């Protein structure tokens, strides 16, 4: 499964909120689970989202009122635990330049640079409400996303891969194009005339308009 | 009653088609000029062979810029309008930026008022931007065809100037080609043998997608153009988007005592090759059906449209209609009937009266009066058109003066002839079909009688192919298609060898014995190498045109006594289908743009807003049946009208004082329902339910 | 809901964007 990569796991483990956030009422991104019962008033993180509740059903709420990731309360949350820094660093090292998993997007449909940048436009705004001072809450907000930008962008397969998306040698699984091999021969030859550029301008507006706090 | 742009557009577009249309009748009088021009005014110019050359290079120099404006415009609009249709049958259609969406209807999006103005123009600008590169996957392209109209009558004149100068055996024959019925101008039909008939024929395969509003594409099947790699532009299929690109397409493969008055012939040649109408209309195919579609109150009026002679049902019901009204003004003689409420002595009663009225017809008005019984509105000719049509396709017996008229070939609700060794009653009753067929297309109602797609060709006068076998029977003509398409096997005698057909055939009950022969000599000749066409052609012509000849004849005879021959030119099988037997099924859309809602009962729970409500949800949860018996209670007929001009008087539900007493009343003649106004859905549908079976 | 649930008779007014098939609904506005 798509989901299931190396280099995207390693991506998406981030600390959980809790852990930076306590009984607090920050402005957050909240979700929902059926299975688990985080239905009413139980909430949870997005990071929440990305590692727990993989193949649940899972969904945003548009509705959002300030919450505090009550994840632990119902089911085992398993980031909690932060592991080593240099190690995870150096293993996004060794992966980018030995393997070809950074061409190929999630079950979103996602490359991994949008999913980077996408993550830190929103952390950008999420972080900057955090006061220094039944789990550990006595930790930093994770800062992991900008490194992980600034290494994935000094590689010409990464920036190859993200800018030459939706062509013709590049198939996004929930694109309509993607699949047209059972139609009539003139409805493929105006199919494959034009080329796809709706998440390379996603993220390039996310690069220039949503990440107002860094230019490097 | 306000300064526009579009408006003076449209009006300086429809002078300069005025001009051109000029032009084009001066030009077309060149090699005539001597007999119509100098023979008559005493005052004209000599006319040289050279100076008609000279003249016709004039005219092609000084319509270039034009003509490729016109060309870029529809060629980038076609290509849009083909990338939606292709996107539209490769996405998913719950989604909202689907094409075939409810949220995509222009009309749905007012009423739901009841998005912002610069998010559309940022829409569109970003439309135009990844429209240039051709950058434009997955998104639907922004364009107003409605806009369009100045395009349009350019169109119309620059397509008036070339078809005014134009016009100034095996498996290769006339059994297996389409008619004009079923082709497109300018493209390639598909292969009726290597194409199953889910997707050749559909109309055969689902008779309920014949629709007032419904498309020939969806019903006839896909075309096909065989333009492709040839380095004119008029040879290349439009796949880009932009305007520019297609201009630069078009100036690209731009700039890449004599003879006799009489034998000067002009050819159409404006970018270096010959240039026919028919290709011009094939490859704006989509676009000419939108315009045909949008743009024909004004537009379509000019002299010489092209919009009207490609026009589809409304354009020719129109016509007929108001043709039936002028013939039927035209005369004064009335027609009366009386029958009884029975079969044996409606039929005998019918035939006898039917034979001493005109035994053309000039029938002004139909009366009729069911005997033992009251009433004299114009319901009574329905419910005597519909009681005569349940009576003729019955299944029981002869009434005297013996097999019965009628019978199913295998699609169900239609019905073919039967001859039973055909003696003069037989002839006389089919006549007297014909007849009573005619008079309720004089006298617009709807006879529930349905015909197959043949015999309604035979009436008014059409070839039979091959492809109308399959509206005859489905199943074997698939299994025939499978025998054609085995029949040219590598292995050729092998299968042949196998079941080793004869030319005779073993027919069924209702055409008559068995064992009859297709051609002379009979049994002993049997399926060689290659005589499997004949084979085909010869079965297929038995079986449609030889049984049942007199019938179809006695048939057309007797819609030929009321009609002329001058009606059923340009008319076709399934404008003849929705004229005489309406919808078919009833649906639910129509019936509500159909009605008017009269109220009188000055009650205000709500301001209504709710029995509507619920009336209209259990007439939505409803069965078929109880669907027809339902409008059989309001107008005394089955089956709806194609159109609101079917309707002589408007149909009206008029509502009520509340009293829980009484079944809703009828008013036939009028076309109204009386119904009291009730508080439960439940007892509403209880109450409809008991008053429909009546 | 949004169908309205009697004839409005015609109201007038119309530049013959209605008249357009289900298909090509969207290349049309008004
Ligand atoms: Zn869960
Ligand atoms: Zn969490
Ligand atoms: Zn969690």
């Amino acid at each position: 499964n798509p989901d299931d990569s190396p280099l995207y796991v390693l991506c998406c483990n981030d600390t959980c909120s809790f852990t930076w956030t306590g009984a607090e009422h920050i402005n957050q991104d909240i979700f929902e689970c059926r299975t688990c019962g985080l239905l009413e008033s139980l909430c949870c993180c997005t990071e929440c989202a990305r590692v727990c509740h993989k193949g649940h059903d899972c969904k945003l709420k548009r509705t959002s009122p300030t919450a505090y990731c009550d994840c632990w309360e119902k089911c085992k949350c398993k980031t909690l635990i932060a592991g080593q820094k240099s190690a995870r660093l150096d293993l996004l090292y060794r992966l980018l330049t030995a393997t070809n998993l950074v061409t190929l997007p999630n079950s979103r449909g996602e490359h991994l640079l949008l999913f980077l940048v996408q993550t830190v436009a929103r952390q950008t705004v999420e972080h900057c409400q955090y006061r220094p001072p039944m789990p550990d809450h006595d930790l930093e907000p994770p800062r992991f996303a900008q490194l992980a930008l600034e290494r994935v962008l000094q590689d010409w397969n990464a920036l190859k891969s993200m800018i030459m998306f939706g062509s013709q040698e590049n198939k996004d699984p929930l694109s309509a194009s993607s699949r047209i091999g059972h139609l009539l021969p003139e409805e493929q030859v105006y199919l494959n005339q034009q080329s796809g550029t709706i998440r390379l301008d996603c993220f390039t507006h996310c690069l220039i308009v949503k990440c107002t706090a860094d230019i490097l | 009653n306000a300064s526009s742009y579009l408006t003076s557009a449209s009006s300086l577009a429809r002078a300069y088609s005025i001009v051109i249309r000029q032009i084009s009748d001066l030009m077309g009088l060149i090699p005539k000029y001597n007999h119509l021009v100098y023979s008559q005014i005493p005052a004209a110019v000599k006319l040289t062979y050279q100076d008609a050359v000279n003249l016709q290079n004039y005219v092609e120099e000084k319509l270039i810029p034009t003509w490729n404006w016109m060309v870029s415009i529809m060629d980038s609009t076609e290509a849009q309008l083909r990338y939606g249709s292709a996107l539209a049958s490769a996405g998913d259609p719950g989604h909202p930026n689907h094409p075939l969406h409810a949220s995509q209807n222009s009309a749905r999006r007012e009423r739901m008022t009841a998005m912002s103005a610069r998010g559309d123009f940022l829409n569109y600008a970003l439309s135009l931007m990844r429209s240039h590169n051709d950058e434009h996957s997955d998104v639907l392209p922004v364009l107003d065809v409605c806009s369009l109209k100045h395009v349009a009558y350019v169109f119309q004149a620059l397509i008036y100037w070339i078809k005014a100068m134009n016009q100034q055996t095996g498996q290769n024959h006339p059994f297996f080609r389409r008619s004009d019925s079923m082709t497109f101008l300018g493209c390639i039909p598909p292969n009726p043998f290597e194409v199953p008939l889910a997707e050749a024929i559909p109309l055969a395969d689902q008779p309920h997608l014949l629709q007032p509003n419904a498309r020939k594409e969806d019903l006839f099947g896909r075309p096909s153009q065989g333009l492709y790699s040839d380095r004119n532009c008029l040879e290349v299929l439009p796949t880009k988007m932009s305007y520019a690109a297609n201009l630069k397409n078009v100036m690209n493969m731009q700039n890449r005592e004599g003879p006799p008055l009489t034998s000067f012939r002009p050819q159409c040649s404006f970018m270096g090759m010959v240039i026919s109408h028919d290709m011009l209309l094939g490859r704006w195919r989509l676009s000419l059906e939108l315009f045909g579609r949008v743009f024909m109150e004004d537009v379509g009026a000019e002299p010489g449209s092209i919009l009207t002679e490609l026009g589809g049902f409304e354009v020719k019901e129109s016509k007929f209609r108001r043709e039936m009204e002028k013939l039927r003004n035209q005369q004064s003689r009335d027609l009366s009937l009386e029958v009884d409420r029975d079969r044996d002595l409606l039929i005998q009663q019918t035939m006898r009266q039917l034979n001493n009225h005109f035994g053309p017809m000039a029938v002004h008005r139909v009366k009729v009066t069911f005997k033992d019984e009251p009433g004299e509105g114009s319901g009574v000719a329905r419910s005597f058109y519909t009681a005569i049509a349940q009576a003729f396709l019955s299944n029981e017996k002869l009434p005297n003066l013996n097999a019965p008229l009628f019978y199913q070939p295998g699609k169900r609700g239609f019905y073919t002839p039967r001859p039973g060794k055909n003696t003069e009653a037989r002839l006389n009753c089919f006549r007297n079909i014909g007849r009573i067929l005619g008079l309720c297309l004089l006298q617009n109602e709807l006879c529930p009688i349905t015909l197959n797609r043949h015999v309604i060709k035979v009436l008014l006068g059409r070839k039979v192919n091959w492809h109308d076998f399959a509206f005859f029977d489905p199943v074997m003509y698939e299994s025939l298609r499978q025998l054609i398409l085995a029949s040219q096997s590598s292995d050729a005698d092998a299968v042949f060898s196998a079941m080793d057909l004869a030319f005779a055939i073993d027919l069924c009950k209702e055409e008559g014995g068995g064992q009859v022969e297709l051609i002379p000599n009979g049994v002993n000749i049997p399926v060689t190498p290659q005589n499997v066409y004949e084979y085909v052609r010869k079965y297929a012509e038995h079986r449609m045109l030889v049984v049942a000849e007199q019938p179809l004849h006695a048939m057309r005879k007797g819609l030929l006594d009321v009609l002329p021959k001058n009606s059923l030119e340009d008319l076709t099988a399934e404008d003849f289908r929705l004229l005489v037997n309406g919808c078919g099924e009833v649906n639910v859309q129509m019936l509500i743009s159909f009605t008017s809602f009269n109220d009188e009962s000055g009650e205000n729970a709500e301001k209504l807003l709710q029995f509507k409500r619920w009336f209209w949800s259990i007439v939505e949860k409803m069965s078929m049946t109880e669907r027809q018996d339902l409008v059989y209670f309001w107008t005394s007929s089955p089956s709806l009208p194609a159109s609101e001009e079917g309707f002589q008087p408007m149909p009206s539900i008029t509502i009520r004082p509340p009293d829980d007493q009484h079944l809703p009343t009828a008013n036939t003649c009028i076309s109204r329902l009386y119904v009291p106004l009730y508080s439960s859905k439940q007892i509403l549908k209880q109450k409809l339910l008991l008053a429909i079976k009546t | 809901l949004d169908e309205p649930l009697e004839r409005t008779t015609n109201s007038s007014h119309a530049n013959g964007a209605a008249q357009a098939p289900r298909s090509m609904q969207w290349a049309v506005r008004n």
